């Protein structure tokens, strides 16, 4: 019977909604995390019979039978807003203002883009992210480095022992996209390009719509728990209602088969 | 008179379908398990006169490759595959099979096993040193550290073999392992080749993918269908129970 | 009926897992105890109809029936991690840092 | 030979994590209830079969 | 069920964070100690395609 | 359904359907911030521009 299938689709949609809510709540402490939201869409409708003639000296209701089918999850979009900044006092942590993504090099050979600014230094001096993925512009900080300073622009400098003037060692240019929502997300806070998102364009910070770099700060996740709790309540109640519908359909079918 | 046979057939098939559901509900906690699908196929029996009888049979169009949610056990040698990744192990008959049970065990001799089956990577069945701690990288590289040695003496000791199967060309064996079907092995060779695109992560273990709502709905539908078939059978028997009286004369 | 004999195995597996959890929770305050995790493994399958290939470009589903059997608990592995240290200030209490056992 | 050291006056407590034990208990209870439902369903259909 | 295990992972992450916080607070008087911070990470995302 | 999405080429769409404004299907600049007025006017600000 079609009613069971419709209710099954509704229950699956509610389960997926609860899944994305739980995913948002779980990594509320993840740095540079953009919260998600699931949008659904109804399926097709079967027209058993078309409406007839009406509005002829009468006010009869239109006699048209058009049965629904259910609902499917059509998309899950993330909100690329701006999160708050938390101080860490670590000179190798960069927070990003505006739009942009640091470009890292995946081990297989391709490249990914990320927002999580918390970097470390390997044994060879190269600047990598937490996980070992080398930053594609390949900033190398020499040894005996007294302190590393990264300005509001992408330039990174390090003061030596005797020399008064800091020596420039690299530029942290960053990429921008035409549609940031279309990036395909994988683990480790990484995004890879798709056809939905335009070809990335690299630029220096502060120009061509790029953001700015703050040293010693980390961008926090833009998750709002007040939304999550009410969404949880709503999905739980909808799940209960659909279960009640399933129970009623089962009872009426069982009454029928007792004939 | 023979119409009742058709009815009972459906009833019997329903039980078979029910059994499948029970299996999916039996191993609802086995790690790296893929739920078994089920479907009903209509068989139109042809012949003379006019074709009316249509038998019903049950079938399993393979499993479903939806990756299940994973637990974080923090165990250094527990891994979880990608969206369409498969670990390659050696079966009991010597052939290779593909699985997703990322719960690797170490024996008293450095043998890496999954469910008692040896694990093969690049080359052949890998074997870590005797009593070293094991770490698994994101691309299958294995780093072994002998206890007591300084931490700066970590050295790779092998690399896993991960394959990428779509899911429409892999069939389950009779012991839970998956193998390439005839078309798959014809088009992609006897043994698949590891691809660098597959990424894994250590410390987590993937559970089964069984949807309780699907199981509940299927069980309710099976019960109702079985009861309807029983009603049809008893009605047919009662109706036929008087043609003999008519023939008695 | 096969359904009863499969659901029986399912219930038994759940019962044994619950017993393992209860044992883990019961002696939580004992010293030098390592938690246990029970791993399950499905039984073998019976193939009733062989999935005969068609390759007729009809995009038809494979027609093959394969029934399961049930679930069994195969092993219970204990996690040998380094627990916390609690001070008793007793002169004859020794805590191991790393790996090893007294005999 | 890769063996740990000794600390005097201290004892090693059990490494039990109750936060996941509660979750495992909940999952066990739900799976047990689901299997009970399956038993009830198959018993009901078998009773319907043997009614005639 | 999937949300249960995701929430369990969240609980474990918060437990680890509290663990490092307590460890930092314990030896506030230790000479030469260095403050410790923990950075988290999301697990793999599973993709669903549509016709 | 008020959920409006922007494609890579700046063409607005709702559930895969290009929304039509005054005239035909409206196309905004490539990566400009889009603001909706109280009467349907769409303001596009190219990022980085004053």
């Amino acid at each position: 019977i079609s009613s069971l299938w419709i209710a099954k689709t509704g229950l699956d949609a509610q389960q997926t909604n609860m899944d994305v809510i739980a995913n948002n709540l779980a990594n509320v402490s993840t740095n540079g995390f953009k919260r998600q939201r699931a949008v659904f869409e109804d399926l097709l409708y079967q027209t058993i019979r078309q409406p007839g003639a009406q509005s002829s000296e009468q006010t009869t209701l239109p006699s048209g039978l058009q049965i629904g089918t259910g609902v499917r999850p059509v998309a899950t979009e993330r909100l690329h807003s701006q999160g708050n900044l938390s101080q860490t006092n670590n000179s190798k942590d960069v927070a990003i203002k505006g739009q942009g993504f640091f470009q890292v090099m995946l081990p297989d050979g391709t490249s990914a883009y990320t927002r999580d600014g918390s970097f470390q230094v390997d044994q060879n001096g190269q600047l990598v992210t937490a996980g070992g993925f080398q930053v594609q512009p390949a900033i190398t900080i020499p040894a005996n480095a007294l302190s590393i300073t990264i300005g509001r622009d992408g330039v990174v400098s390090v003061t030596q022992q005797g020399q008064a003037a800091p020596v420039q060692v690299g530029q942290l240019n960053l990429t921008t996209f035409m549609n940031d929502t279309g990036l395909e997300s994988i683990g480790e806070n990484l995004y890879i390009e798709t056809q939905s998102s335009g070809a990335p364009n690299e630029s220096t910070p502060g120009l061509n719509g790029a953001g700015l770099l703050y040293q010693g700060y980390v961008e926090t996740s833009n998750v709002n728990v007040a939304e999550e709790l009410v969404n949880m309540i709503q999905v739980q109640r909808a799940y209960e209602i659909n279960s009640k519908a399933v129970s009623t359909t089962d009872q009426m079918l069982q009454k029928l088969t007792q004939l | 008179d023979h119409a009742i046979y058709t009815a009972m057939g459906a009833a019997s098939q329903t039980l078979n379908q029910q059994a499948v559901t029970a299996s999916n509900l039996a191993n609802a906690s086995t790690p790296g398990f893929r739920a078994q699908l089920n479907a009903l196929r209509a068989v139109p029996v042809d012949g003379l006169s006019l074709a009316t009888r249509t038998l019903v049979t049950a079938s399993t169009p393979g499993a479903d490759m939806t990756p299940g949610q994973l637990d974080y056990t923090s165990r250094p040698l527990d891994v979880a595959l990608q969206q369409d990744g498969w670990l390659v192990v050696q079966a009991a008959d010597g052939a290779e099979g593909y699985t997703r049970n990322g719960n690797i065990q170490v024996g008293p001799t450095g043998q890496l096993t999954i469910q008692g089956h040896p694990v093969i990577g690049e080359g052949g069945p890998i074997t870590v040193p005797e009593g070293s701690e094991i770490t698994i990288a994101a691309d299958g590289t294995i780093s072994a550290l002998n206890p007591g040695d300084p931490p700066n003496t970590v050295a790779p000791v092998g690399r896993l073999k991960l394959v990428k199967a779509e899911g429409n060309e892999v069939q389950r064996s009779d012991d839970g392992l998956f193998r390439l079907t005839a078309e798959a092995q014809a088009e992609r060779g006897a043994v698949l080749a590891a691809d660098p695109s597959i990424r894994i992560m250590s410390g987590v273990l993937e559970g089964s993918n069984v949807k309780p709502v699907e199981a509940m709905t299927d069980m309710i539908a099976n019960a109702r269908r079985f009861e309807m078939q029983m009603k049809v059978i008893t009605s047919v028997d009662e109706n036929e129970g008087r043609a003999n009286q008519l023939l008695s004369m």
